[PDB]
């Protein structure tokens, strides 16, 4: 199954050759009967497994109702916007309409049963019957890898029984397309490892390592850790092929310019394909745009944003103001007061268009003229509605009040009877952030973006992402900040209207919205969500707790059944034992090594090492930069790393089958068929967690090996015979 | 020869000179104080007055200041603001002249420097003139800052670290374990100056593993002799700038005895030990009823036991107990005796002294209510109850029966009953059985953003968060010595406490702050003074031959240990002689891993950032360029014109940052012009420098 080390000499050191033979592709794949007899025996077991009892919890499950009512989004076609990348979200969606799905179900909250006109059981049917390829991909991945049929048939087998990947991927969820394409990225890895790297069934595993590697990127954000894992990888073998003599130096450079292009041109275009059919597809508006540019929304359906506004502002025009970089904004005021300051009427930043967002621009010093906003005119921004100026006494901010800077502003005065220095506010062009021509010389509508210096205090006009919970629910803040953020002190002009105008003056409108700036603003409030989530899940976990299985996540629970992901206890903690073991065992062989021991003689042990070395790499840069995120995380964010994880464990198994017992291998079978048998008992027992069947309570309290994982463990019956006499609730 | 003999007497005074010359020349002319001046000139006045204070950095730096101080002849009595006019008596041109006299020796040590990593003669003196001819280090050289100790500290400490590798071939000699010890001081004082010193302490760190692994490959070195390398350096390697580390805490603590501003940062006993103490309390300690106290939680964020007037909108409705970190009357409590008991008359005649491990009421008094576990869960943790107080000293239950319970006490008095401030006691309930604990999280805003107050069933006695003591008496005695270490590890996480505080809000633009792409490259400076027409005004940033030169030196040495590991594994063999090997990992290598982790961390980290973090990591930057001449010109002395071109190329880089340093010099030697006559050298925009 595995070749002897060719090593030659070079004019220093023998240098290992990485020109894998055809015998070494001969002898890895499936060439034989009874081969391909054990892969329909294990895709009949695994679809048997990965599919046993569906639509038994006929109502929704944890995060099938994000994901699920996304992918009615998609149908729908009204924008939602998202933390994930949207091919395993549009893809439940192209598997909902063709089972014909029309939108009609919001996935609400958790226990919604299902009426009979949505397809759940074909979605669920989907993501299970992916997940029930990951076995046989998982098999053939460690095959590739250079491993023994039988310890790859019962570690498979160990993987279709793998608790965690059955609970999710049985649901509406996204790590089992997500673990279906990063399985296909190391299945197509692996079998790009085992080819001469000239021939073109290495380039056609390179071009599936790159549809897979960026269809798994376009579905969740850890595809990447994939892209970062194979690219590692291949700084790997780019070492190894120039120590290998043999190889030409513009062989070298075709393998890596090739490789560059088939694995990050690829994910790169798949990835950017993928967001034009999402951006292709989802055209219409709906209130999941809320927190979007104006030329993003311009590109929407059924639009409120307004179009053809005047360009050209006079003195005297009845205009409205909007925030530039915070999204939820326009300058609002209406007559509710303060909690604290002077308690005057309050300045705030209310996303939605009102006749309270008007705001007259007026001389500090009517005419018949039209006195243009240049560079540097004082004004005053006299509210319409409410009969009221702007502000800027120096009191106390009302939520930022924690703040030497940030003055605060609010709306008092009399038109005619009390107008003071106080109220006057200096428009000052940005010209770098406004469009060159006129706007940068003046205030236009949509093109300037200027900002107001308040004249008698020395600071400008200001606003960030905190909204005020006193009066005006919803509605941000507005101060008068020196040394703020120049980003945040951005203001533009919008919907403006003076009589000192002719009808047919130049209307102005947003540009609407460039695909690169589609994706670029997209991916921003990709990131701005993903770092900015922060909230009270009380089954939330820790990434040092995932390799250790403690307080598992929980999924449903409803009519004395629920449905709770803990893994496969017995063999995640001997993926991680193997971890330990592993590390322990190189660390004891480097020292071995340089102490003067020879190491890596046989080739099976030095093939172990080295593809535990690839698996290992998978699983640090798969759970490491887990670490470093300051968002929440739950026990399925391991599970990319688990995966590699099992596949390394995979090859312990292997080792301890193939090298440490090879006068004996019917022990090495035994150690690996009560491995196998530990499992596929473990599943047997928690069988009634992962598909929501009924167990009894004698046997639930039994079955928590640790006080850290709890799953209501007094919501099953004293016996199963009571089940069977039972009607079930339907929320 | 002879005249190799001349230029290496006569030639480190010529560079001595110019580096006195360079960092003294305008010290006294500027008579305003300036960047950091106002900070570390204001802890170094902290010494003379002998008043304890809390700061981020650690304390060598600052007393060094305040060594400055007792070589100016001042008395610490003037506090340093910003922008203001110096007095009379206090002459800042001696500590100025102080400062600047250590980048004036971090010049001689960078010249020495370069003698020791390899370096054939031209690159000694194009190192030697690259640190010692640039704006950076001679703008922050010129102030009273230990940023110029950090430096000084930074390239004595990879002076030692070269000096300690000369001799590698020699283990166990005079001269090894002479600059095995002179490193190991030159690196603790590298911490103790500024806590990025421990990244100078890495990179050596990494060269003594590396070492320690090699060590391993060495078939007749013997194991005693291997464990006597690894005794050699853990002892000189890390006993030593421990130790180092520990005595400048040992003068910090034990130099500044009275009280101060940031005195609240500590341990209570700590803060009553010295001899401001406004916590302590000299004749009584407490008794019964008539005792008002504050009492304190020990651990680390927890504060005094508050009571305001609302109630519980969430339980049993009863009246809220928090804890709060600030003085109020609200926060007064008192004892009083257990239930069945007739409680406390304001007419009693036997002052009762209190008994541990007998049940107690805690009674408020400007409220009234007693204190209490009731029957309710806590809000944020649902684990444990919930505190609240109820009553009066007839109205409540059995369950509020409290006992005390002796944790610790502090000598010099009777320790079986209570006390202040020498007695940790934990506070028990007798029915229910819980523990009084505290999370150290925050409320919801219904009890006005405090913390929470719960009781625990099964905690140990070692948590810091169940231990009490009293901090205010109210109705002959020193207080004792605490513990240095605990001293030592209490200030040091208030420390990083501090450095946790430090972070920025992305709503407010830091006008001062920097990125740390920025650093090279140019493409910012900073503004060390005010801007107006009458002072003399300085600016930071470094000499653009030295830094732009330097930081494509090392962006081009950082892809050359690339190629040359690329063609070690394709089979060339690149560096024969150790010599180059030498000059190599010596002169190339470890500057590269050293700029790394004196430059990588302040990109990575996400900390307030300035132009002054990159003296430090620009220098092995320019160790770097140093060998970017060395070896990348060592083939050109075997042929006489590439010897003259040779000699025409260092002379002419020479020449070109003596041109461009002496261009951008008014930068640090003053610019007293208004401001407008400095355009010349505005090159870029966002150099805010006109
Ligand atoms: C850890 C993260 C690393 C990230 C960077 C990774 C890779 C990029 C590194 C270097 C790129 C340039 C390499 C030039 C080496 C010249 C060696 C030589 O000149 O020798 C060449 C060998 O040609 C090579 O093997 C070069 C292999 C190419 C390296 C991999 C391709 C680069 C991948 C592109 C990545 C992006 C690069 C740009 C990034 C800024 C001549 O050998 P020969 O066969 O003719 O003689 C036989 C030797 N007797 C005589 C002793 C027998
Ligand atoms: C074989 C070489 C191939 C290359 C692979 C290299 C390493 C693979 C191992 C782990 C992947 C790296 C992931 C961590 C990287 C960052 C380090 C870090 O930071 O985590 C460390 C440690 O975490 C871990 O327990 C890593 C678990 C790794 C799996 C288990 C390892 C074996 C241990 C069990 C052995 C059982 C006994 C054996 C005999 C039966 C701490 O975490 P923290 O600082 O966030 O805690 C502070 C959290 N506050 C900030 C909130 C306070
Ligand atoms: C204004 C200043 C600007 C800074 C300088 C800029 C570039 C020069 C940098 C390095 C010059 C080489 C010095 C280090 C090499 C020592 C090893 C050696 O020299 O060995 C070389 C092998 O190395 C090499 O060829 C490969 C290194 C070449 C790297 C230079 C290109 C890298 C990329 C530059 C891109 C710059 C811009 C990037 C950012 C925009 C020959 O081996 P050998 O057997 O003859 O060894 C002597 C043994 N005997 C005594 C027996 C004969
Ligand atoms: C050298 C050669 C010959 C060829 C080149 C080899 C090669 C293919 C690569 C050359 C090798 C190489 C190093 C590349 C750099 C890698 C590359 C392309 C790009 C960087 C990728 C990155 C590591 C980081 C930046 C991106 C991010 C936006 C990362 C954000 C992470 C997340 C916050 C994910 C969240 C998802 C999930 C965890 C939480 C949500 O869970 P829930 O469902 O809500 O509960
Ligand atoms: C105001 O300035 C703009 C800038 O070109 C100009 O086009 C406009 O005519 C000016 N307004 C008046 C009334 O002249
Ligand atoms: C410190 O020196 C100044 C110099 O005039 C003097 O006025 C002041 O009284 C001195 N203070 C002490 C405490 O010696």
């Amino acid at each position: 199954p595995v070749p002897e080390l060719d090593i030659k000499q070079g004019p220093v050191r023998p240098f290992i050759v990485t020109d894998p033979s055809a015998e070494l592709a001969s002898l890895r794949t499936m060439v034989t009967l009874k081969e391909k007899l054990l892969v329909a025996c294990l895709a009949v077991f695994t679809a048997v497994i990965r599919l046993h009892g569906l639509a038994w919890p006929d109502s929704v499950v944890f995060d099938e109702v994000h994901f699920g009512g996304f992918a009615s989004q998609y149908i729908r076609g009204t924008y939602f916007m998202d933390v994930h990348p949207p091919l395993a979200k549009m893809l439940y969606a192209g598997v909902a309409s063709l089972g014909g799905f029309q939108g009609d179900f919001d996935f609400e909250n958790i226990g919604d049963s299902f009426p009979s006109t949505t397809p759940y059981v074909l979605m669920r049917f989907f993501s299970a019957s992916l997940g029930a390829l990951t076995v046989i991909l998982m098999y053939m991945t460690l095959r590739y890898s250079g491993v023994r049929m039988w310890v790859a048939l019962m570690s498979a087998i160990c993987f279709a029984v793998e608790n965690s990947y059955v609970t999710i991927s049985r649901y509406i969820l996204l790590d089992a397309p997500l673990m279906f394409f990063i399985a296909a990225a190391v299945y197509s890895f692996k079998k790009y490892e085992m080819y001469p790297a000239n021939s073109l069934n290495a380039y056609k595993s390179l071009l599936a390592t790159g549809i897979a590697l960026g269809m798994a990127s376009s579905s969740k954000w850890v595809g990447l850790f994939t892209v970062t894992w194979v690219g590692l990888l291949c700084i790997w073998r780019l070492w190894f092929m120039i120590g290998d003599l043999t190889k030409s130096s513009k062989s070298i450079f075709k393998v890596a310019f090739a490789k560059l292009a088939f694995l990050l041109g690829v994910p790169f275009a798949l990835y950017l394909v993928f967001f034009y059919i999402h951006f292709q597809s989802l055209t219409l508006d709906g209130d999941g745009a809320s927190f979007f540019s104006p030329e993003f929304r311009s590109t929407l359906k059924n639009n409120k944003i307004p179009q053809n506004v005047v360009a050209d502002v006079g003195i005297g025009s009845i205009i409205s103001l909007r925030h530039l970089s915070t999204m939820g904004g326009y300058l609002h005021s209406h007559s509710h007061n303060y909690p604290a300051g002077s308690e005057q009427q309050q300045s705030t930043l209310y996303p939605h268009m009102d006749a309270n967002n008007d705001w007259l621009l007026e001389l500090y010093n009517s005419l018949t003229t039209f006195q243009n906003l240049t560079d540097g005119t004082k004004v005053r921004l006299f509210h319409t509605v409410t009969r009221c100026r702007l502000h800027s006494h120096d009191h106390k901010p009302p939520v930022s009040e924690s703040s030497d800077w940030q003055k605060e502003v609010s709306c008092y005065g009399y038109s005619g009877f009390d107008g003071d220095a106080n109220d006057d506010w200096v428009v000052e062009i940005d010209k770098k952030n406004s469009a060159p021509g006129v706007a940068q010389e003046r205030v236009i509508a949509l093109d300037t973006k200027f900002r107001l210096r308040h004249a008698m205090t020395g600071c400008y006009l200001f606003s960030h992402e905190v909204k005020l919970p006193a009066w005006g629910f919803e509605q941000q803040e507005v101060t008068c900040a020196s040394s703020g953020r120049h980003d945040l002190t951005l203001w533009y002009v919008e919907n403006n209207s003076n009589p000192l105008l002719p009808e047919d003056t130049k209307r102005i409108s947003y540009k609407p919205a460039s695909f690169i700036s589609k994706f670029i603003e997209s991916h921003k409030k990709m990131w701005h969500i993903n770092k900015n989530l922060v909230e009270p899940h009380v089954y939330e976990s820790q990434p040092t707790s995932w390799p250790f299985l403690l307080r598992g996540i929980s999924y449903w629970g409803e009519n004395n059944r629920n449905v709770y992901l803990l893994g496969n206890a017995i063999v995640w903690w001997a993926v991680t034992a193997f971890i330990g073991i592993f590390g322990l065992i190189v660390i004891t062989e480097l020292f071995s090594w340089q102490l003067g021991k020879p190491i890596l003689k046989d080739s099976k042990v030095v093939n172990f090492h080295v593809q535990v070395i690839h698996y290992l790499l998978g699983f640090a840069v798969h759970y490491a930069p887990s670490f470093l995120m300051q968002r929440q995380m739950f026990l399925h964010h391991y599970l990319p790393a688990y995966y590699f994880g099992i596949l390394a464990l995979g090859h312990a198994l292997d080792i301890i089958v193939s090298y440490v017992f090879r006068s004996k291998r019917q022990m090495g079978y035994a150690v690996v068929i009560t491995f196998l048998a530990a499992s596929v008992y473990f599943f047997k027992s928690f069988s009634p967690i992962i598909y929501g069947t009924p167990w009894t309570q004698e046997l639930c309290q039994k079955s928590q090996w640790l006080s850290g994982w709890d799953y209501n463990c007094n919501t099953y019956f004293s016996s199963l015979e009571e089940y069977k006499n039972q009607t079930l609730t339907k929320r | 020869s002879s005249l190799l003999r001349l230029e290496s007497v006569v030639m480190p005074v010529i560079f001595t000179a110019l580096a006195l010359f360079t960092r003294m020349y305008k010290i006294g002319i500027n008579n305003h104080v300036v960047w950091d001046e106002a900070h570390f000139g204001k802890f170094g006045s902290y010494y003379l007055r002998h008043e304890f204070y809390h700061d981020v950095h650690p304390p060598l730096g600052k007393m060094l200041v305040g060594l400055s101080g007792y070589l100016a002849g001042y008395n610490g009595s003037w506090d340093f603001p910003s922008g203001e006019i110096y007095p009379d008596y206090l002459d800042y041109v001696k500590m100025r002249l102080f400062n600047a006299s250590f980048s004036a020796l971090c010049v001689p040590l960078a010249y020495f420097t370069a003698k020791a990593i390899g370096f054939s003669l031209p690159t000694v003196w194009l190192m030697t003139v690259l640190v010692l001819f640039e704006n950076s280090y001679s703008t922050l050289g010129r102030f009273i800052l230990l940023d110029s100790m950090l430096l000084f500290f930074t390239v004595a400490s990879f002076f030692s670290f070269v000096m300690f590798h000369n001799q590698r071939s020699k283990p166990f000699s005079r001269k090894w374990w002479k600059w095995l010890l002179i490193t190991g001081i030159s690196l603790g004082c590298t911490i103790s100056v500024k806590m990025v010193g421990l990244f100078i302490i890495t990179m050596v760190g990494i060269y003594t593993v590396i070492d320690l692994w090699t060590f391993l490959a060495d078939k007749s070195m013997s194991w005693k002799t291997y464990i006597n390398h690894w005794l050699a350096r853990i002892f000189g390697l890390i006993i030593v700038p421990f130790c180092i580390f520990l005595l400048c805490f040992k003068i910090h603590f034990d130099l500044l005895s009275h009280s101060g501003t940031g005195d609240a940062n500590m341990p209570s006993l700590f803060q009553a030990r010295l001899v401001g103490s406004d916590v302590g309390q000299g004749p009584r300690d407490i008794a019964l009823g008539s005792s008002v106290v504050s009492i304190k939680n020990q651990a680390l964020g927890g504060s005094l036991l508050h009571s305001h007037i609302q109630t519980y909108p969430d339980g049993s409705n009863q009246q809220q107990v928090t804890c709060y970190g600030y003085k109020d009357a609200n926060n007064e409590w008192f004892f009083n005796r257990e239930r069945g008991l007739p409680s406390w008359s304001e007419n009693e005649t036997d002052i009762e002294y209190l008994k541990p491990g007998t049940s107690y009421r805690l009674v408020h008094k400007s409220t009234g209510r007693n204190l209490h576990t009731h029957p309710v869960a806590a809000p944020v943790s649902k684990t444990q109850w919930e505190v609240s107080g109820y009553g009066d000293n007839v109205v409540g239950d059995n369950k509020d029966n409290w006992v005390i319970e002796i944790m610790d006490q502090r000598g010099d008095e009777d320790p079986e009953k209570l006390h202040t401030l020498t007695t940790s006691f934990r506070i028990k309930n007798l029915e229910m059985g819980c523990y009084l604990a505290q999370t150290g999280n925050s409320l919801p805003e219904w009890g006005f953003r405090q913390q929470e107050v719960v009781c625990m069933k099964n905690p140990f006695k070692r948590d810091k968060r169940t231990w009490w003591n009293i901090e205010t008496h109210e109705n002959d005695f020193q207080y004792p010595k605490t513990n240095f270490l605990k001293d030592f590890i209490h200030l040091n996480l208030a420390m990083m406490a501090t450095n946790n505080a430090l972070v920025p809000d992305p709503d407010k633009f830091d006008y001062l702050a920097s990125s740390a792409w920025q650093w090279p490259t140019l493409n910012v400076g900073l503004r060390l003074c005010g801007w107006g027409d009458d002072n003399p005004k300085y600016f930071l940033l470094g000499t653009p031959a030295s830094t732009w030169a330097s930081s494509v030196a090392v962006l081009a040495f950082m892809a050359t240990v690339v190629i040359l590991l690329i063609r070690w594994q394709r089979q060339y063999v690149d560096l024969r002689n150790p010599s180059n090997w030498n000059v190599f990992l010596m002169g190339g290598f470890y500057p590269l891993l050293a700029w790394g982790l004196h430059y990588m961390p302040f990109v990575i980290m996400s900390r307030v950032t300035y132009v002054h973090h990159y003296l430090p990591a620009l220098y092995f930057a320019l160790i770097i360029l140093a060998y970017c001449f060395d070896a990348g010109l060592q083939k050109w002395s075997r042929s006489k014109c590439g010897r003259i071109m040779r000699f025409v190329l260092y002379a002419g880089f020479m020449a070109l940052v003596i041109g461009c340093f002496w261009y951008f010099s008014p930068i640090s030697f003053g610019m007293e012009g208004p401001s407008s006559n400095f355009r010349y050298l505005n090159w870029f925009s966002t150099w805010d420098i006109a």
